[PDB]
RNA sequence: CUAAAACUCAAAGGAAUUGACGGGGGCCCGCACAAGCGGCGGAGCAUGUGGAUUAAUUCGAUGCAACGCGAAGAACCUUACCUGGGUUUGACAUGCACAGGACGCCGGCAGAGAUGUCGGUUCCCUUGUGGCCUGUGUGCAGGUGGUGCAUGGCUGUCGUCAGCUCGUGUCGUGAGAUGUUGGGUUAAGUCCCGCAACGAGCGCAACCCUUGUCUCAUGUUGCCAGCACGUUAUGGUGGGGACUCGUGAGAGACUGCCGGGGUCAACUCGGAGGAAGGUGGGGAUGACGUCAAGUCAUCAUGCCCCUUAUGUCCAGGGCUUCACACAUGCUACAAUGGCCGGUACAAAGGGCUGCGAUGCCGUGAGGUGGAGCGAAUCCUUUCAAAGCCGGUCUCAGUUCGGAUCGGGGUCUGCAACUCGACCCCGUGAAGUCGGAGUCGCUAGUAAUCGCAGAUCAGCAACGCUGCGGUGAAUACGUUCCCG
RNA sequence: CGGCCAACUACGUGCCAGCAGCCGCGGUAAUACGUAGGGUCCGAGCGUUGUCCGGAAUUACUGGGCGUAAAGAGCUCGUA
């Protein structure tokens, strides 16, 4: 509701985006396993490793 | 309006006869925008009155609009504090229209315990000369012809 | 929002159905989002703030 | 209502989140403790204004900038303030906090520390009007910013009336997105009640 | 005709400027009228409000611009109201002292329950104490107690209407005027023409998002062109970008070109290309100000008021009371239909102390169990309904219509009698298109039919927000009604 | 001790009790009412009342006007 106290004919809208990206890695190395574990990304990017 | 006449909509031909004048009755005959329906329903009112006749069901539906057009009409309006009609022509597109409009509302209000069978027998009655529409359109040329005294006006 | 009843409703109720949100900021008890934990006004302000990661004007 | 924030109404392009991270479990948490590490510093400090608090986190590390016109009782030549926020985080349990502590370029270019000075000279004993003079001279002393306005309502002279008067000299395209416009209001005190005052300050234009 | 006095007032007057107003005129715009569609006002039901009761039915709002409003959720808490039992530097924070190492936690007994009495653990530092609370206070906490005619912040309306101002100059003495006037044109103070005016600001337009086309990049949990295995279960499995698909970059509408009108100027009519032609469709976007508009019940705040109470715990009750009135919606009043059986098409969204598969039993609410999921993968049924085919009803207060009242159960909850929802049954009331009057709507629009989410354990959800299927009629033209 | 008019702060009742030469002041927060201090003027005097002159070009000889504010008789003939 825009207002406190009744005034409801009138509202506000809000969005929250989320962007989700797969980045299939084949061939394993334990090599680019490590790099990705010592690799530092902004806390606005989380990374999900499975 | 104000600005202008606006455009008006390219009404397509029904492909089943080939008149326009079968969608402009389907349309009319429209109702909570059941359009199938009201297909189904114009189809089968027309097979029963050609069933019931034995003539062609264009024919006598042309014979229909043609009897029942009218040709003139009432307006009101007030001069001097005082509401006068004013009979004014009008022109053949909305002349049918008004055609098509009243066959509908009349054919509504009949009392044959079927909606199928009202339509065709109110057809059959204005192609014979005894229907509601009938009627209605002699009751708007009696009016117009006894209150053209103010034609003068001339709006 | 009367501080000793928020402090009471934080505390533990004694029954599992005596617990409700009452949004942190203001502990307005109506109209507050579960997952935000704010009420209106409060979601409001922090969104017009710009101080609340994610939240944006929608115009679709 | 006349008109929205400005800050909120180009944060999708001008004005960036004063925070960022990605939390959904402990949203709740998190919200609620910045909310009331905010206010705890808030309160606490008055004597410097701060112009903007920004707070970066990852994991349990907590990140804290703070922007002031002048570091001098901020933080003290020997740690006095500092340890006393250090303590006042540590209090309510923010983890490891690391304070950083940056001083603006231009302190009268800030919307926020202009802000304070006016509402600061409006409480003590000064008049509006010498108070607006002075600040729109200094603000348009600096090239970079283009056009400025500052709005002041409330009780002005202890009059038992209400006056809303303002003073704008520049441009002020509000209802351009393209323009960048940095929005800033504070309260001022005063023994016969509470003022308030908005300023907004143009800065050039940006493309891309 | 000549013509007084008593008494009373602090003004009565002449000119001229800016507004406002006219049942004055002139020139123009809006679903304003006119032509059409579908409704309200009549019955039942669901909500809000007025009125009257009650010990209380907590408080605010009061034509436009309040009345499915603060309440995106009243058995307890919610709750600020009524009754009754306690309570006190206090339920909740902090400084000064006077007595402390325990506060703090887990159980027994009494009690409407708070609460009181007992059972067990007890300081981490180190000689100064800090953290802590147990008693006396000191300050003081505490107040949904008053004041939106004292204020901050936030919001509606005039109105998304197109108008409101300043710098220099000029005229008048002066309030002041010109710029902002006249002609043309536009959705618009948008633009051109001469003029004592020359420029600028806030507004308008554009910069943002979504939607319509195409090009490049692009293959899993998505799609299948061309090849193989499935053999009833469907890309299910090996394979593959040849198109959607989801998400990054770019192109594309600029009167772009042609003919006629136009002051050769704005602008306008028609035509070609093109997905779209003359702001393509929609959203975000409220200038100076008016209504002493709404909000001390989100929050903050000046002053007054209570402090042994108007603070505070707990049990029960109330916010749902009723001989009435008004406002917003749902169900209908039946055949374009009810019921019974067969039968195909969508979008978007949610899921951790939560969704819930298959199987078994229940008419069915639901009981057991619980694979798959922090989620293009598993559930929300292969997301349905209207739609299409077959049978009954023959115009009845009816196989329409469902409220009211009785008799049995399921579910969440310590807690369903005031006071929930759902399932099973009996129950068959008013209502046959509706008075003056009045409301919505000009294309994917009017109407009709479904789905998902916020608040939430259970719901008063017919409300709000969003996503969809089928899909109309009419506009002669501003004389009359409103702005 | 509001402006004319050199001289301000608090306390007490709020359209009541009251002030005042003109303008005007109190309808819970008065530099205008009453009281406190504090300040200004005056002083063996300080204020009120009554009368006369000037500011009054406001009876305008020196020194006013008659279209619209108060003011040209309804128009002519004619004595002093
Ligand atoms: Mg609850
Ligand atoms: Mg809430
Ligand atoms: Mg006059
Ligand atoms: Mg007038
Ligand atoms: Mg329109
Ligand atoms: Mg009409
Ligand atoms: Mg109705
Ligand atoms: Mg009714
Ligand atoms: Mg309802
Ligand atoms: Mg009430
Ligand atoms: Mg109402
Ligand atoms: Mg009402
Ligand atoms: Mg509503
Ligand atoms: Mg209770
Ligand atoms: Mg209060
Ligand atoms: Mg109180
Ligand atoms: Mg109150
Ligand atoms: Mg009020
Ligand atoms: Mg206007
Ligand atoms: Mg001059
Ligand atoms: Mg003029
Ligand atoms: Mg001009
Ligand atoms: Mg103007
Ligand atoms: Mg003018
Ligand atoms: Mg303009
Ligand atoms: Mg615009
Ligand atoms: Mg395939
Ligand atoms: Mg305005
Ligand atoms: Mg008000
Ligand atoms: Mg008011
Ligand atoms: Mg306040
Ligand atoms: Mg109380
Ligand atoms: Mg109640
Ligand atoms: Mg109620
Ligand atoms: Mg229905
Ligand atoms: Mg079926
Ligand atoms: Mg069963
Ligand atoms: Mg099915
Ligand atoms: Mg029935
Ligand atoms: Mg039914
Ligand atoms: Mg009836
Ligand atoms: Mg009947
Ligand atoms: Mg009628
Ligand atoms: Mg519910
Ligand atoms: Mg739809
Ligand atoms: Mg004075
Ligand atoms: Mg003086
Ligand atoms: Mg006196
Ligand atoms: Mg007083
Ligand atoms: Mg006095
Ligand atoms: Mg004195
Ligand atoms: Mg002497
Ligand atoms: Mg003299
Ligand atoms: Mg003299
Ligand atoms: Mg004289
Ligand atoms: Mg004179
Ligand atoms: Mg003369
Ligand atoms: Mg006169
Ligand atoms: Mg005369
Ligand atoms: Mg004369
Ligand atoms: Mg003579
Ligand atoms: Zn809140």
């Amino acid at each position: 509701i825009r207002s406190p106290h009744k005034y409801k004919d009138s509202r506000e809208h809000f969005e929250m985006r989320t962007h989700k990206r797969l980045i299939d890695i084949l061939d394993p190395t334990p090599k680019t396993v490590d790099a990705l574990m010592r690799i530092d990304l902004p806390a606005s990017v989380d990374v999900n490793i499975q | 309006p104000r600005k202008g006449p606006a455009p008006k909509r390219p009404l397509v031909n029904d492909p089943v006869y080939g008149s326009q004048l079968v969608t402009q009755l389907v349309n009319k005959v429209l109702l909570e925008g059941k359009k199938s329906l009201a297909e189904r329903i114009v189809y089968g009112a027309l097979e029963q009155a050609r069933e019931k006749t034995g003539t062609d069901p264009v024919v006598t539906l042309k014979r229909a609009l043609d009897n029942v057009k009218p040709a003139l009409e009432v307006r009101s309006r007030r001069v001097g504090g005082a509401t006068y009609q004013v009979p004014v022509e009008v022109r053949p597109d909305r002349s049918t229209t008004l055609a098509l409009r009243w066959l509908v509302n009349f054919s509504r209000q009949r009392r044959e315990k079927t909606m199928v069978e009202r339509l065709a027998n109110e057809i059959l009655d204005a192609s014979n000369g005894l229907g509601a529409s009938v009627k209605r359109r002699e009751d708007t040329h009696k009016m117009a012809e006894a209150n053209r005294a103010f034609a003068h006006y001339r709006w | 929002a009367k501080k000793a009843l928020v402090h009471k409703a934080n505390k533990k109720p004694k029954f599992a159905v005596r617990a409700y949100t009452r949004c942190n900021k203001c502990g307005r008890p109506h109209s507050v989002y579960r997952k935000f934990g704010l009420c209106r006004i409060c979601l409001r302000e922090m969104a017009h703030a710009g101080e609340l990661p994610g939240v944006q004007k929608s115009s679709w | 209502g006349q008109k929205i924030n400005p800050h909120g109404f180009r944060l999708g392009i001008t004005t960036e989140w004063k925070s960022r991270w990605y939390a959904d479990k402990q949203y709740k948490d998190y919200v609620k403790e910045d909310v009331a590490i905010r206010k705890l510093l808030a309160t606490g400090l008055e004597r410097a204004g701060i112009a903007d608090v920004e707070i970066e986190r990852t994991r349990d590390r907590v990140r804290v900038d703070i922007h002031t016109a002048r570091p001098g009782i901020v933080i003290g030549r020997r740690g006095t303030e500092a340890d006393r926020i250090r303590a006042d985080l540590e209090k309510l349990t923010g983890k490891q906090v690391q304070l950083n502590i940056l001083e603006v370029k231009n302190p009268e270019s800030q919307a926020q520390l202009v802000a304070q000075g006016v509402a600061e000279q409006l409480s003590n004993r000064v008049a509006f009007r010498r108070a607006m003079r002075k600040a729109i001279q200094s603000a348009m002393r600096q090239p970079n910013v283009k056009g400025i306005r500052v709005q002041c309502s409330g009780r002005l002279g202890g009059a038992e009336m209400s006056r809303s008067e303002f003073y704008r000299e520049g441009r002020v395209p509000l209802h351009t997105l393209r323009a960048d416009i940095d929005y800033g209001l504070y309260e001022a005190k005063t023994t016969f009640g509470r003022i308030g005052v908005k300023v907004w300050i143009y800065k050039g234009d940006i493309v891309g």
